[PDB]
């Protein structure tokens, strides 16, 4: 009746018409309402093929995402590739949306809700949906933030294990709180971020075993990232339209795997020069804000990058990635594959 | 016209240390990561790192090379660079940069693709101890042990010079046919060496004078070998 | 992680016929992951083939690669006269590390040739300034393998010495090599009987070019 095919999409969103955060101005404009009856069918004995690594829908989100950003985002000052462009740089209201991905006439999303699927091969229990759920743009690296958990145990994603040059995406099964602070007032720009230490070892001692799970009992080891941009090398995100950069080396301590229940305060830094994950060059933007900037996160996803040459070795090394954001999309888009009628 | 640029050759000391630049034009910088390979004398080419310049440019180095080498990039400027440290007799070679996909993009009719497709012109690194020295050149007499039935084989040693590369002619250009220039060898002095050997009628090593010329641009060293038979 | 291997070390055909080269897959990687690639010298590698049977533009339609995960092949529908190079194929995603295969190249084919093989004594000039260099000169031969061994009263040397291989002439599809035994002054003088022996595919048996100091 069906088979697979790619079509362009159209997304869906409750932005109210008289807000000034920009999420909501920009899905005004971009996006229809919500379906207020959203319907989904289940299909008896049917068994689907999916592949959340090779999946259009995650290239046509990170398209809406950079048309997002180019309207609320503008820097005072963009570098990029021998074009200097100043410009002014208002202070906005910048708090993600759910966006919802729907399919056109013709064609329809077939849904994976296998509680065990890792993002690949064969799905069991399959629906038919003509949106997916929403799904906030929240642009950040290391930590997947605020996205949803996994139903049953911790699920490793991943489209080749075995090749060290592809991501893997770790998707929890229970949020750990993240709070972080500029507290209100010598600089400005000194930050940090509170995490329940006692929930958080508990919770990545999981994923080790998980982990282990895939790599034949072998020792898992956590290492700071080796190189990059700061907003790789430490866990980059946005809050209150303030780009924030958080050192998280006590966030992967291999010795809490004992003072290791106390609360993690991990140092960060709001930056006004920022490396534009678009990865289009460098942007600048004014001075942080007065008052306290505060933003509280669930932490649903880790992004990880495994060292290769551990063939011989009776250890496995892990590092945080990564600066591709098609990869936080796909964290959410992973059960989802369109097909036409 | 997609185009990659490197900067020029360089040679280094034992124990220095070398940075290649690479500027990008013609195209998208920051939708292609970039690769580092090398290619020396006799040998394939090693693949030495890639840069991820379009995703946080965090950069993956050659499990030979980790802890000498290391690579970044600048966007803005759309430059890539590689530096290698402690440079030995064995990193002496044409370094490469190129672009490549590398699965990140599904571009128009490929998909998903892997494959560097765009190279820089390359450049020469050369690790050597020693400095510019003109060639001492010896000729290569022809005689009974360099004649067999009516054709005689003669030449010219041009041996102990820095750095590449030396020209050689025979008879200022009027002499080509059966002429054999060979690849220079980097001997274990640090010193180029080659010989170019010609193959000539047997009767006439009695009438025609037969000389080699050597031009050496690095050192501004000419020399002209009258070979005789011994 | 992959070891590539490359079948033959020389592949020898002539021109307008068809070509087939083999790369091996130790691991066996994705088929988006073998590449294949042709250099010539003084160029940088210019990309045949990727994701194992794909095109870029402007590669010629008689370059076609095919592969299983762990086989592949390079097929040259047509040999070119600008098709003989040295060919690479190489793992372009499933590394880290990239590698290479060792290479295959691809050379004119002829008639064997036996080379003519010259010997070459020191100079007075060279001696005097306390190295020698004896030359030992394969010209004009077919095909490439050729084995050159140096003796010195009736010594087999080994590490004293250094070829060097012009490329394949265009007209008679020949090679040409040169063997450099280099020794200090002093033993130079110390021993009489240097040889030059050579094996070759057009010799009966090995040739000897011989003289005495
Ligand atoms: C978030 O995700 C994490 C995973 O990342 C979850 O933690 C996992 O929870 C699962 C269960 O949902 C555990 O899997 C089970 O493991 C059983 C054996 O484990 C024992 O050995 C391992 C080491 O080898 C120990 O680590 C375990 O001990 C620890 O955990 C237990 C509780 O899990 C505690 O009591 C201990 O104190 C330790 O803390 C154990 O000693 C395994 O038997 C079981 O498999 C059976 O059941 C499953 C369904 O659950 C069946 O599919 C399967 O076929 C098995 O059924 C067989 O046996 C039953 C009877 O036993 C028969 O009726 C059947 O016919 C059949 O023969 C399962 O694999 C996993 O170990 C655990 N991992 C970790 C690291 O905690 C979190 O719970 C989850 N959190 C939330 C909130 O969702
Ligand atoms: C992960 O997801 C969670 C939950 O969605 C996010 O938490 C939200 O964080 C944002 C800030 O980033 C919070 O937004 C704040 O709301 C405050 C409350 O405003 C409401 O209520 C007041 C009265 O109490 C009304 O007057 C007002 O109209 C609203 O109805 C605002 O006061 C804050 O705005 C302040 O600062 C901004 C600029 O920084 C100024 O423009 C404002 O004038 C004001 O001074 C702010 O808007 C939001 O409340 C949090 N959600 C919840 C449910 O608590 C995380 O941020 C998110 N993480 C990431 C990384 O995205
Ligand atoms: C995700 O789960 C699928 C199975 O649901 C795994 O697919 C298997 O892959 C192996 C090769 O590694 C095949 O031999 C099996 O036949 C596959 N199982 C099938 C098709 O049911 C896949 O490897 C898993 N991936 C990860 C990252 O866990
Ligand atoms: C199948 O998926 C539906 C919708 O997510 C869910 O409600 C149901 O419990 C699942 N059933 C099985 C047997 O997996
Ligand atoms: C955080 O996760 C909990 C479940 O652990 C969920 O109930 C809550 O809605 C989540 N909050 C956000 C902002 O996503
Ligand atoms: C976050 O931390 C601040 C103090 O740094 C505290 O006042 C606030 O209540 C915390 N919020 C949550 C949700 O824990
Ligand atoms: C992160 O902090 C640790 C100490 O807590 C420090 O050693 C490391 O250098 C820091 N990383 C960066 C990128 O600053
Ligand atoms: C890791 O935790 C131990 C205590 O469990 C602490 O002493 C050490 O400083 C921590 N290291 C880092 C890098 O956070
Ligand atoms: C994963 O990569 C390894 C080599 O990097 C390869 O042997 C294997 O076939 C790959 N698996 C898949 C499913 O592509």
């Amino acid at each position: 009746v069906w088979k697979d095919a790619d079509t362009t999409l159209f997304c869906a969103s409750d932005a109210k018409a008289h807000e000034t955060e920009c999420h909501n101005v920009w899905a005004t404009h971009a996006c229809v309402p919500t379906d207020p009856n959203p319907q989904e069918i289940h299909l008896e004995n049917v068994t689907e093929n999916f592949n959340m690594w090779k999946n259009n829908m995650v290239e046509q989100m990170q398209e809406d995402v950079i048309s997002l950003w180019d309207q609320c985002l503008q820097p005072c000052v963009k570098l990029t590739g021998g074009s200097v462009i100043k410009q002014a740089c208002p202070k906005i209201s910048f708090d993600p949306i759910p966006i919802h991905y729907c399919t056109p006439a013709g064609y329809v999303i077939l849904k994976c809700n296998d509680k065990n699927f890792n993002g690949t091969g064969p799905c069991k229990n399959v629906s038919s949906v003509q949106c997916t759920h929403g799904i906030k743009p929240v642009v950040s690296t290391q930590l997947l933030l605020n996205g949803s958990l996994a139903e049953e145990e911790i699920i490793i994603r991943s489209e080749n294990l075995t090749n060290n040059a592809k991501t893997i995406i770790v998707h929890l099964n229970k949020s750990v709180e993240i709070n972080c602070t500029r507290p209100s007032n010598g600089d400005i720009r000194k930050a940090y971020c509170e995490i329940n230490g006692t929930k958080w070892n508990k919770v990545l001692k999981q994923v080790t075993e998980k982990l282990k799970e895939h790599f034949n009992n072998k020792t898992i080891i956590f290492q700071p990232p080796s190189g990059g941009d700061l907003e790789i090398t430490m866990h980059h995100f946005n809050c209150r339209g303030e780009f924030f950069y958080c050192n998280t080396t006590q966030l992967f301590n291999n010795t809490c795997i004992k003072g290791c229940n106390g609360t993690i305060t991990l140092p960060c830094k709001i930056k006004q020069i920022i490396n534009m994950w678009q990865g289009t060059g460098q942007a600048m933007y004014a001075p942080p804000i007065d008052g306290k900037i505060n933003c509280v996160s669930n932490i649903t996803g880790i992004l990880l990058t495994r060292d290769g040459g551990a063939n011989n070795t009776s250890n496995e090394t892990f590092r945080p990635g990564g600066g591709n954001i098609k990869d936080n999309w796909r964290s959410e888009l992973y059960k989802y594959k369109v097909v036409q009628i | 016209q997609v185009r990659l640029v490197q900067s020029g050759g360089q040679v280094r000391k034992p124990g220095a240390s070398v940075t290649i630049s690479c500027e990008a034009d013609g195209y998208e910088f920051p939708d292609y990561y970039i690769h580092w390979v090398r290619l020396a004398r006799g040998r394939g080419p090693e693949w030495l790192g890639l840069i991820k310049v379009g995703h946080g440019g965090g950069a993956m180095y050659a499990p030979s090379l980790q802890g000498r080498i290391s690579m970044s990039r600048d966007i803005h400027t759309t430059t890539a660079y590689m530096t290698l440290q402690r440079l030995t007799h064995d990193d002496t070679a044409t370094y490469y940069c190129s672009r490549d996909n590398f699965g990140t993009r599904p571009v128009p009719g490929r998909g998903y693709y892997y494959g560097m497709d765009v190279w820089g012109q390359g450049t020469a690194i050369i690790v050597s101890s020693a400095s510019t020295k003109g060639p001492s050149v010896f000729p290569l007499a022809p005689s009974s042990k360099s004649t067999s039935g009516g054709t005689a084989a003669l030449g010219c040693l041009v041996k102990d010079y820095f750095p590449e590369p030396v020209t050689v002619s025979w008879n200022s250009g009027a002499l080509t046919s059966g002429v054999h220039t060979f690849p220079a060898v980097l001997q274990s002095s640090g010193l180029y060496s080659l010989s170019s050997v010609v193959t000539v009628p047997s009767s006439s090593l009695g009438t025609q004078t037969y000389i080699c010329n050597v031009n050496h641009k690095p050192s501004n060293t000419k020399v002209d070998k009258r070979v005789e038979p011994k | 992680e992959i070891v590539l291997t490359q079948s033959p070390g020389i592949l020898s055909l002539a021109p307008g016929e068809r070509a087939s080269l083999s790369c091996r897959a130790s691991y066996g990687l994705d088929t988006s992951h073998l590449a294949w690639f042709q250099h010539k010298p003084g160029r940088p590698p210019r990309l045949l083939i990727y994701g194992t049977s794909s095109r870029p533009p402007g590669v010629p339609d008689r370059f076609r690669g095919s592969g299983s995960g762990t086989d592949f092949t390079l097929t040259i529908t047509k040999l070119e006269p600008e098709d003989f190079a040295v060919y690479y194929c190489q793992n372009s995603g499933g590394g880290t590390p990239l590698i290479f295969g060792p290479g295959t190249k691809v050379d004119i084919k002829r008639t064997v040739a036996a080379p003519s093989v010259f010997i070459f004594p020191p100079s007075d000039e060279q001696l005097k300034s306390g190295t020698a260099s004896v030359v030992c000169l394969l010209n004009n031969f077919y095909p490439r393998e050729a084995k050159v061994q140096w003796k010195v009263d009736n010594a087999l040397q080994s590490g004293n010495s250094q070829e060097s291989v012009t490329e394949q002439d265009s007209k008679d599809s020949t090679y040409s090599l040169s063997s450099t035994l280099t020794l200090s002054k002093a033993d130079y003088e110390k021993h009489k009987v240097y040889a030059c022996e050579v094996t070759h595919q057009g010799l009966s048996s090995p040739v000897t070019k011989s003289f005495n100091r």
